[PDB]
């Protein structure tokens, strides 16, 4: 309304809701396997 | 009814925990002091007996006592021996003041602090420095190859406060001044009330363990009695409504 | 006969406010949201001749500015704001607006887009160079450093636009984002100037403040007056049932 | 007539409406005496209804003292 | 919601992030000039109260944050290798 007192009105929300989820790509650490086959990458990088 | 009366202090056990919470959380920041909330009863209504309105917390104070140093080998990092506080400089232009003695040196010479953040009066550090020594009255001085004496810099001067806990915290390890902690009084460490430098200790956190621990399980059993309150109230109103 | 209305009335607000209270409860972990507080209004009938019918109305005073506790999320562009600050961003229909959400992502192309809204500095939107790590200052500068090349380099792209506003000037729009009050426009302008005193600390997420105690004595509050409200409504009805039979000669 | 008594205080220093102290005023609707009020109110309601009713059938009746 | 979950999460963050440089420093105690980290911690942003000039004012905490971790570049000790190829730098100074 049109206004020492307080502000008038009613907005009612409606609710919550999912919008994204997110996977954070932050480089993990390293584990140790002998065999010569298995490659880590070190950086921003994805095996095609 | 005697529900806003119970709402209150459940917020007060929660504002104690939060206080709680945050001492705990700080236990390895170097040079933290410990937060104590202080609680006060609302206004009385008198109609003569005198009817309570609750509980509202005032102010956290905080406690300036020295805690113990820890020594790290950096001979950049130093501890206070009394009180005091470093200035420091902060990008808006104004000063906060800080007990953080862990210091860096930036890229073109000059100290700083953890968060890059120099600190004044700005005592610039040259490239041929081969050990810097941080004296006890703040003398900052440099050793060069081939020269048999130490090459003087600045001093490290300490900002004292008439009364310490007024402080307004920043949030970064800073304090700034406020209407209650004004007229901060620069000083060489030594001198007129200020304290002491132990150069390659840092101060340890202020904040004892067991009183926090104590301080939880009363904050919960209190929590858990109000929350009792607030039950007992509305199974009351609950009688009265199905009348 | 009209003293049913009255309680009805009072019934059906407390339904209002009940509502507001989930729509609160259901944003508990929403990030960066404002809880809006409630607050009963009473009306009074006036006309002759004696003033007994008094009935309420529910609304909303605007939200509750308390900052929440922070979430340390390891994400550089997470940012989280000192007490009474906003990021700007371009709204859906082209004009400024105020959140305190401050999950940042990168588009495919370099905007620089808070949930879908992107973001506002001090030049207009921000052009992130394609693909870099974003560091955020304290102040909102951001470094932007690109894969491949070396260090030395973590050029500054720009700055945020961080404006201070209290809760008593600021009005929450139908899309959840907070704008200037019409008296706080003609006051302090349309576009609100960058204030370079707010600090912005990177790698954290703000969350939501709603206080569950409030929540709590709120829904017993409403339950009871519901109840009390209903019994006066039967008791109106009783009433006029017996007194509708008068009119039998 | 407005009651006199004390009003209620609440410490909600945010609201626009508290004093320089802070404390909102709510209003001194007790609601245990307003329940009872409308039970009260309703009983003397129901009462003087019984009572026009039981009068009627006799104002009925003396009509029929002339005819 | 508010609770002090927020804070002692970041507690438990930071009392890790100082194990991870514990054993980060413990697995290299082998490796030939490497320098020790130290973790430096800092407290989040504080939230101010605003009460109805007072000595102290109500201020509420938020947590603590890692932000410097530090190498010390200090001279370590020398370990003899009767390999002729090694050598060692009494000082301030590094290879390129």
């Amino acid at each position: 309304g049109a206004q020492t007192t307080l502000p008038s009105g009613l907005q009612i929300g409606t609710g919550v809701r999912p919008v994204a989820t997110e996977r954070l790509h932050s480089q993990g650490n390293l584990s140790q396997t002998n065999n010569s086959k298995d490659v880590a990458i070190k950086g921003q990088g994805f095996f095609q | 009814s005697s529900l806003w009366i119970a709402k209150t202090g459940l917020d007060a056990q929660q504002t104690n925990m939060d206080v709680i919470a945050n001492n705990l959380a700080n236990v390895s920041t170097n040079g933290f002091k410990r937060q104590r909330a202080v609680f006060e009863d609302l206004l009385y209504q008198t109609i003569g007996l005198q009817i309570g309105t609750g509980v509202r917390p005032v102010a956290t104070e905080r406690l300036h006592s020295q805690g113990n140093l820890s020594q790290t080998n950096n001979s950049k990092d130093v501890a206070i021996k009394g009180q005091g506080f470093f200035q420091v400089m902060l990008p808006d232009g104004t000063s906060a003041y800080t007990r953080d003695g862990s210091f860096q040196v930036d890229q073109n010479g000059q100290l700083v602090t953890a968060g890059g953040f120099q600190v004044q009066p700005a005592i610039t550090i040259p490239a041929n420095a081969l050990s810097i020594t941080i004296g006890r009255d703040g003398v900052v001085s440099v050793t060069q190859q081939g020269q048999a004496a130490p090459v003087q810099v600045g001093q490290l001067n300490l900002t004292t406060f008439m009364n310490d806990t007024g402080l307004e915290s920043i949030g970064e390890n800073l304090y700034i001044e406020t209407q209650s902690s004004g007229a901060p009084n620069e000083s060489t460490p030594g001198l007129n009330g200020a304290g002491l430098l132990y150069q390659g200790y840092v101060e340890t956190s202020n904040v004892n363990v067991a009183e926090e621990l104590v301080n939880m399980i009363q904050v919960q059993r209190a929590y858990e009695i109000n929350s009792k309150a607030v039950s007992t109230t509305d199974q009351m109103l609950q009688k009265l409504t199905q009348l | 006969d009209h003293a049913i209305y009255t309680a009805m009335g009072a019934a059906s607000q407390t339904l209002n406010q009940q509502a507001v209270t989930a729509s609160n409860l259901a944003n508990a972990s929403t990030p960066g949201f404002r809880a809006q507080l409630n607050a009963l209004r009473a009306v009074p009938v006036d006309g002759l001749s004696l003033a007994t019918r008094t009935l309420v109305t529910a609304s909303t005073p605007g939200a509750d500015m308390t900052p929440g506790q922070l979430d340390y999320t390891s994400r550089p562009l997470d940012v989280a704001l000192q007490q009474d600050g906003w990021l700007v961003v371009q709204a859906a229909d082209g004009a400024e607006g105020y959140t305190r959400n401050g999950n940042i992502q990168v588009g495919p192309t370099g905007q620089l887009t808070i949930q879908g809204h992107p973001v506002i500095g001090e030049g207009g939107p921000i052009t992130v160079p394609e693909g870099s790590e974003i560091t955020i200052a304290a102040d909102g500068t951001i470094s932007a450093l690109n894969p491949g090349d070396p260090p030395n380099t973590v050029a500054p792209v720009g700055r945020l636009k961080l404006v201070k506003a209290e809760g008593n000037e600021v009005q929450r729009s139908d899309d959840g984002l907070f704008r200037l009050t019409a008296e706080a426009q003609a006051e302090r302008g349309a576009v609100l100037a960058a204030d370079p005193s707010i600090r912005i600390m990177s790698g954290v997420l703000e969350g939501s403040n709603v206080k569950p105690v409030e929540a709590m004595t709120d829904m017993i509050a409403n339950a009871r007056r519901f109840e009390m409200q209903m019994k006066v409504i039967t008791s109106v009805d009783e009433n006029e049932g017996r007194a509708n039979q008068l009119l039998s000669m | 007539i407005e009651s006199q008594a004390p009003e209620k205080l609440v410490y909600e220093p945010g609201n626009p409406l508290a004093d320089a102290n802070g404390y909102v005023k709510m209003p001194n609707v007790d609601v245990v005496g307003e329940m009872v009020n409308t039970m009260s109110a309703s009983r003397s309601y129901q009462a003087n209804i019984e009572v026009l009713n039981t009068v009627k059938s006799m104002m009925l009746k003396t009509l029929t003292l002339g005819q | 919601m508010i609770s002090s979950l927020w804070i002692a999460k970041t507690g438990l963050d930071a009392q890790q992030t100082n194990m991870d440089v514990i054993a980060n420093n413990l697995a290299n105690v082998s490796t030939n000039g490497f320098k020790r980290q130290r973790a430096v911690f800092e407290d989040l942003l504080y939230q101010t109260i605003r009460q109805p000039t007072l000595p102290s004012g109500l201020q509420i905490g938020t947590g603590v944050r890692p932000v410097a971790t530090e190498r010390l570049h200090s001279q370590g000790n020398l370990s003899q290798t009767n390999n002729s190829k090694d050598v060692a730098i009494k000082g301030q100074g590094f290879f390129q």
